[PDB]
RNA sequence: AUGGAGAGUUUGAUCCUGGCUCAGGAUGAACGCUGGCGGCGUGCCUAAUACAUGCAAGUCGAGCGAACGGACGAGAAGCUUGCUUCUCUGAUGUUAGCGGCGGACGGGUGAGUAACACGUGGAUAACCUACCUAUAAGACUGGGAUAACUUCGGGAAACCGGAGCUAAUACCGGAUAAUAUUUUGAACCGCAUGGUUCAAAAGUGAAAGACGGUCUUGCUGUCACUUAUAGAUGGAUCCGCGCUGCAUUAGCUAGUUGGUAAGGUAACGGCUUACCAAGGCAACGAUGCAUAGCCGACCUGAGAGGGUGAUCGGCCACACUGGAACUGAGACACGGUCCAGACUCCUACGGGAGGCAGCAGUAGGGAAUCUUCCGCAAUGGGCGAAAGCCUGACGGAGCAACGCCGCGUGAGUGAUGAAGGUCUUCGGAUCGUAAAACUCUGUUAUUAGGGAAGAACAUAUGUGUAAGUAACUGUGCACAUCUUGACGGUACCUAAUCAGAAAGCCACGGCUAACUACGUGCCAGCAGCCGCGGUAAUACGUAGGUGGCAAGCGUUAUCCGGAAUUAUUGGGCGUAAAGCGCGCGUAGGCGGUUUUUUAAGUCUGAUGUGAAAGCCCACGGCUCAACCGUGGAGGGUCAUUGGAAACUGGA
């Protein structure tokens, strides 16, 4: 095993850690504006503001591509 | 770049003993005291004593194992012999210590086991003058037998060691005890007229009564132990760690150094008259000889080499003047007492091990890529034991044949041949043990289950009675039409003359075109057996009458009237078997020379005769070589392994009525 | 026009047919004998067999805390003012750790793959792209942790946990910003789907500081950071055509083929799922089986063709075997992770570890293929502001007649045909101008001196100039200076000494250049074919001589040629091998005369491309040559586009 390589081992695990928590935040703040806007309720705006929020945040982390947020921003908020 | 021991600290030397001696707790021992401010492997170790370096080759024992006595002290440069004290001198001590003249190699004495029940140390040394007649003095002697014993008084120091343990730690330097200063003295007394014997000036000063100086006495043993005229005998025990550091001090005291030693003397390659002296010296040429060869698991093949003359360092090509081929040395390896060491040089009187020699054997001299010199090798016992082995499954008889081949490189004793009349492959050994160590080390190592026997004899046959007989063939009937007619006198020849051809024809009644055709038919019909299926020999058959055709007269058709002439000169002359008898001569001492000649007697053989030679006797006998199966273990159970012998084929014999007969029925079916 | 040779052998003899065989060229060759040197190349083709050991990926202190360290230089005098502690300052420095970037390149291998893998030509209005470049706009305001570290506990080791504390260009909230997303209107355009631009609104998150200059904490340089649009680079997908053997493999397919909806992806798409339908492929060879990385090229051939896919370049695929995802711009990752499997190793028996198809090397297999070498000086790469560090890439050296090319092993005179070998017709012939001897040379070799280029730089130090500045430091550019070589004191040059150290291999019956004597006597032996050898052997072995080559010469193996012997070029079937025993008839192949029309074939012009290296031609540089370099020419059954209508094809 190379020095580097150990290190990167380690780096990985942070950052995937980091990652998996914030993704898993955004998917369910997404299902959440789904399941409003499907359902009409007095909160559907906000939820689905708050859905491309954290989207566009997650598409400039990196986690998901830009495109694939600019798929779930166009689908939600022509449901919306 | 600078060695880091001189030539004039270097000791070669090589542990030899009877079995069960110490030897292997000798060199543990002295590897761990030259190591402190222990496994044993490797042909030599190397470690550093006092400033001296010490190269240590410890040797087997058995009689079986005489290669590694043979190689070791073709290289070595001093020997510690080791005696049990309760024993002395034993057989196979015998053996190494005439080894070790015939190789001119200075040796010590040290008598380990003090401490056993038993022990007799001025037993031991009157062993080693009486067994050996060798001018063998002691210069220690122990304070205690058994468990009594307690301390070593040196002699040439005057000086008392008191061993407080067996650890081999604070031992007390005192003055000798006065109870025991006369026989010190006495003791010290002998040493010195030992030594005065080869010293003419330590003669003359022994004589003047004035005292011997501490430094003049051990230049004195020194110089008469360098020079193979006397033997210092030390004792201890190295299981309890007593003597051990004055034996080791004895050894940089008197053993010699690779300058001290006598000089080396080899051949050039395309002068081999011309002779080369090859002393240690670093700026000469370089010329080594390889004297071990065995693959590590870890490092491949390794070839321990002893550097006679010149210098050498890893990473360059040398030359294998014996194969007269280049070599890579890729890597230089020293061992140990606890690890390998890989070195960028070796110089003259050291011992190394090359990785990545190919085709370099055991005794071949590896010499400077310019120079072409050859060092003398080795040469070792013919073999005392012979068995036809061959592989159980028939599928493995290449694998068997690759695994001899590489044995054979490892062990030079150890031999394999196939014997065209047999058919068979035959293995030759030292002894029981050595070729049992082998087949099962062919049978696990190399995966090849060998089956061993005792070789088959190749009978022959004669005859007995003269007779006159006719051979007559005709086969007019059908076709072709042949005729052939012979009239040959048959007679037993005189024995080991051989068959003799006779040609008493009288006015061409037998065309002279055909003579020859008779004669090649008879060849024939006699190497194809008449009574048992093995070769007719020593026969005159003399061809005296004879008739033919003039058309249907052929060389095939005298050639079957040769045959049924033979064949029934077979049914009347009263053929028998001869078996081959070997001539037997038995070196041994004459105290067994009675239950030697019974044994020959009981063996079938007769004793020839007998004569003294040196201090011992040789018999001179006539065996049959079936009899002579296993006679090597029977010779050494008789006389303590103190007996040799050597056979060669010398004659055939008529085989008596009831082995002929069996021959015959076992051929038959 | 640049280019094409044949011979032996079936018979008593002949012509034909017909196979067999030979003369040529080639090689990553091996072996046998032999072996002087230099230059340039090439060197595990077998076991994608297993691998000891070393090395092959790090870097950044000018992102960050901490630790070690201790100059310059404080204090008391031990009366030692030269040695001394802690009460200091503590600079030049070094590091384990956090963080950034690089570990996806570079290097190895050809196992798998018959497939859009590859080649060629196209397409994407179905796509993605860190670092780099350009432009424009920004970089505001707060916060909570944690490594390190200290402490306690458990371990043979691998190393583990609990507690407490601290940083950042580490992480997170909020603020403003959009060509990105939703809706509405408008303009224009295209190859269905659609594309480009403008105007309205609603949802909406980015960022960071480090080292300096000016010092007015205001301004500001370099680097770094963020958003958007372009360029460059790299990657992805689709498509026409081309690209292999077998029918003693004929049926294959059920997410299979299409549609609808959704999900999923950078992206289109049965890519996946649900529903409906029964479609899809195939004698134009599906399916199955076997074998195989593909190409540029390489060998051969007059060509057409045939054979091959080392070295070098491109593309692909793989990293003990199989699966998976993580991080990341980029991997489903050779020297990363997880799981399973085989195998192997260490252990204190509690438990741990590994993957040379990287460079060397080991074992093994094999007829057979090298050093566990030197250096980053050159080129290239990663990190760094930079010096610099790393770099088994690479540049070199070492070994091997393995190949190609070059030069040696001497030159002149020398009849007096010397000795001696071999033959003889016993005169002589031949080895032979060969030798001897005299003269000459030093390529080579030994010795002693001189001694390159490859080196550009970068950095640092001086100025000059240009954008910006309020002005510097800096930044870009230009001119100068110090310094940088593993190879290596090697190449090369000079001076002296000696023909002195340096020739072997095969063949000599015909093919096929080169003949005699002895020995042998169908024996020993030779042999590519025909054959030779039983007393007169140019064929076996030796000797003299001769022939061909020569540091090589022979043998074996394999490929093309000769072979028109699978015949398109370029053959045949009465009797030599070859017409189905004969009809009827399907697909296919082929098809009478004239007129009009089309332009698929056919012919012709333009444009793009067919990388580089290679082959061929020319020129230039190594003293020559090989070799190296530079231009030219060539190579498509290629594509787009414009033209002609005789023939074939269509109407
Ligand atoms: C000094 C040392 O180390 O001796 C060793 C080394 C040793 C001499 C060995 C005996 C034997 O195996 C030897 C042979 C000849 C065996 C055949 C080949 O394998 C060769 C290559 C091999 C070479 C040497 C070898 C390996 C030893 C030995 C004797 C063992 C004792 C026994 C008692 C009865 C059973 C056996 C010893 O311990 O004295
Ligand atoms: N009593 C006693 N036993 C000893 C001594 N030296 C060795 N031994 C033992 O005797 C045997 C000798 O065997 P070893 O040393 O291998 O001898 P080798 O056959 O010469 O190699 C072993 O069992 C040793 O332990 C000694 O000095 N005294
Ligand atoms: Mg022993
Ligand atoms: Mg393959
Ligand atoms: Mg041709
Ligand atoms: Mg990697
Ligand atoms: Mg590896
Ligand atoms: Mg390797
Ligand atoms: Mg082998
Ligand atoms: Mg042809
Ligand atoms: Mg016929
Ligand atoms: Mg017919
Ligand atoms: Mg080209």
């Amino acid at each position: 095993n190379i020095k580097s390589a150990i290190k990167r081992v380690k780096t990985t695990e942070k950052a995937e850690a980091r990652n998996i928590s914030q993704k898993s935040a955004m998917r369910t703040a997404v299902k959440n504006a789904k399941t409003a806007v499907s359902n009409n309720a007095d909160n559907k705006n906000e939820l689905v503001s708050l859905a491309v929020k954290l989207v566009d945040k997650a598409a400039q982390s990196n986690l998901i591509h830009s495109n694939k947020a600019d798929r779930i921003k166009s689908q939600l908020m022509t449901a919306n | 770049m600078a060695r880091e021991f001189s030539l004039e600290k270097t000791r070669n030397i090589g542990i030899m003993a009877h079995i069960d001696a110490g030897k292997t707790t000798t060199t543990e021992r002295i590897l761990y005291y030259t190591g402190r401010i222990i496994t044993i492997t490797s042909a030599a170790t190397t470690a550093a004593w006092e400033g001296h370096r010490v190269n240590i080759i410890d040797t087997p024992g058995h009689v079986d194992f005489t290669v590694e006595v043979e190689r070791s002290l073709r290289v070595l440069d001093g020997a510690v012999t080791v005696l049990d004290a309760q024993s002395g001198v034993e057989p196979q001590t015998e053996t190494v210590w005439r080894q070790a003249t015939t190789y001119g190699v200075p040796r010590i004495v040290f008598v380990n086991k003090m401490d056993k029940l038993g022990a007799n140390f001025e037993y031991s040394v009157s062993t080693l003058h009486d067994r050996l007649q060798a001018n063998a003095a002691p210069i220690q002697l122990p304070i205690g037998a058994e468990d009594e014993f307690e301390a070593i008084i040196d002699l040439v120091e005057m000086k008392c060691f008191k061993y407080t343990n067996d650890l081999g730690t604070e031992i007390e330097e005192i003055e000798i005890p006065e109870d025991h200063l006369d026989r010190a003295e006495e003791a010290r007394a002998s040493l010195i007229e030992a030594v005065a014997e080869t010293s003419d000036e330590l003669m003359e000063k022994y004589l003047g009564d004035e005292e011997i100086s501490v430094s003049e006495l051990k230049e004195a043993i020194r110089q008469a132990t360098t020079n193979v005229e006397f033997y210092p005998v030390l004792c201890g025990t190295a299981f309890k760690n007593k003597g051990v550091q004055l034996m080791l001090d004895a050894v940089i005291d008197y053993l010699p150094s690779p300058l001290d030693v006598k000089p080396i003397i080899g051949h050039r390659a395309s002068n081999p008259e011309e002779e080369v002296i090859a002393k240690a010296d670093d700026s000469a040429e370089f010329a080594a000889l390889a004297f071990k060869v065995m693959t590590d698991p870890y490092v491949g093949k390794l070839t321990f080499f002893r550097v006679y003359s010149g210098t050498m360092t890893s990473g360059s090509y040398v030359k294998n003047s014996t194969k007269g081929k280049r070599e890579r040395v890729g890597r230089l390896l020293q061992m140990h007492a606890n690890s390998r060491q890989e070195i960028d040089t070796v110089y003259s009187g050291d011992i190394a091990a090359a990785v990545g020699l190919k085709d370099t054997g055991t005794g071949d001299t590896l010499c400077g890529e310019k120079n072409d010199i050859i060092l003398e090798s080795m040469e070792f016992p013919e073999p005392v034991i012979h068995l036809s082995v061959e592989p159980k499954s028939k599928a493995d008889q290449d694998k068997m044949t690759q695994a001899l081949v590489k044995l054979q490189e490892e062990d030079p004793t150890f031999h394999a041949h196939t014997d065209e009349e047999t058919g068979q492959v035959i293995i030759g050994g030292m002894g029981e043990l050595h070729l049992d160590i082998l087949v099962d080390r062919m049978k696990k190592e190399f995966n090849v289950e060998c089956n061993v026997g005792a070789p088959m004899v190749s009978y022959r046959e004669t005859f007995k009675s003269s007779a006159q007989v006719q051979g007559k063939f005709s086969r007019q009937s059908g076709g072709r039409g042949q005729y052939g007619d012979v009239h040959i006198e048959f007679t037993p020849n005189e024995t080991g003359a051989g068959f003799e051809f006779e040609n008493a024809i009288v006015g061409g009644v037998v065309p002279r075109e055909y003579i020859p055709s008779v004669e090649a038919g008879l060849k024939d019909a006699m190497e194809n057996g008449v009574l048992a299926g093995y070769p007719l020999i020593d026969v005159k058959a003399k061809l005296y009458d004879g008739s033919y055709h003039d058309v249907d007269s052929s060389e095939m058709a005298f050639k079957i009237a040769a045959s049924l002439a033979l064949k029934e000169a077979a049914k009347k002359c009263d053929p028998v078997i001869l078996e081959p008898m070997m001539k037997v001569t038995i070196e041994m001492p004459e105290e067994y020379m009675g239950d030697i000649m019974g044994d020959v007697t009981s063996r079938r053989g007769r004793v020839d005769g007998m004569e003294p030679r040196g201090n011992a006797q040789v018999v001179n006998a006539y065996v049959p070589l079936s009899e002579m199966f296993g006679y090597a273990t029977s010779l050494r159970s008789n006389t303590q392994g103190r007996g040799t012998y050597t056979m060669y084929f010398d004659h055939y014999a008529e085989v008596p009525k009831s082995i002929a007969e069996d021959i015959i029925k076992k051929n038959k079916g």
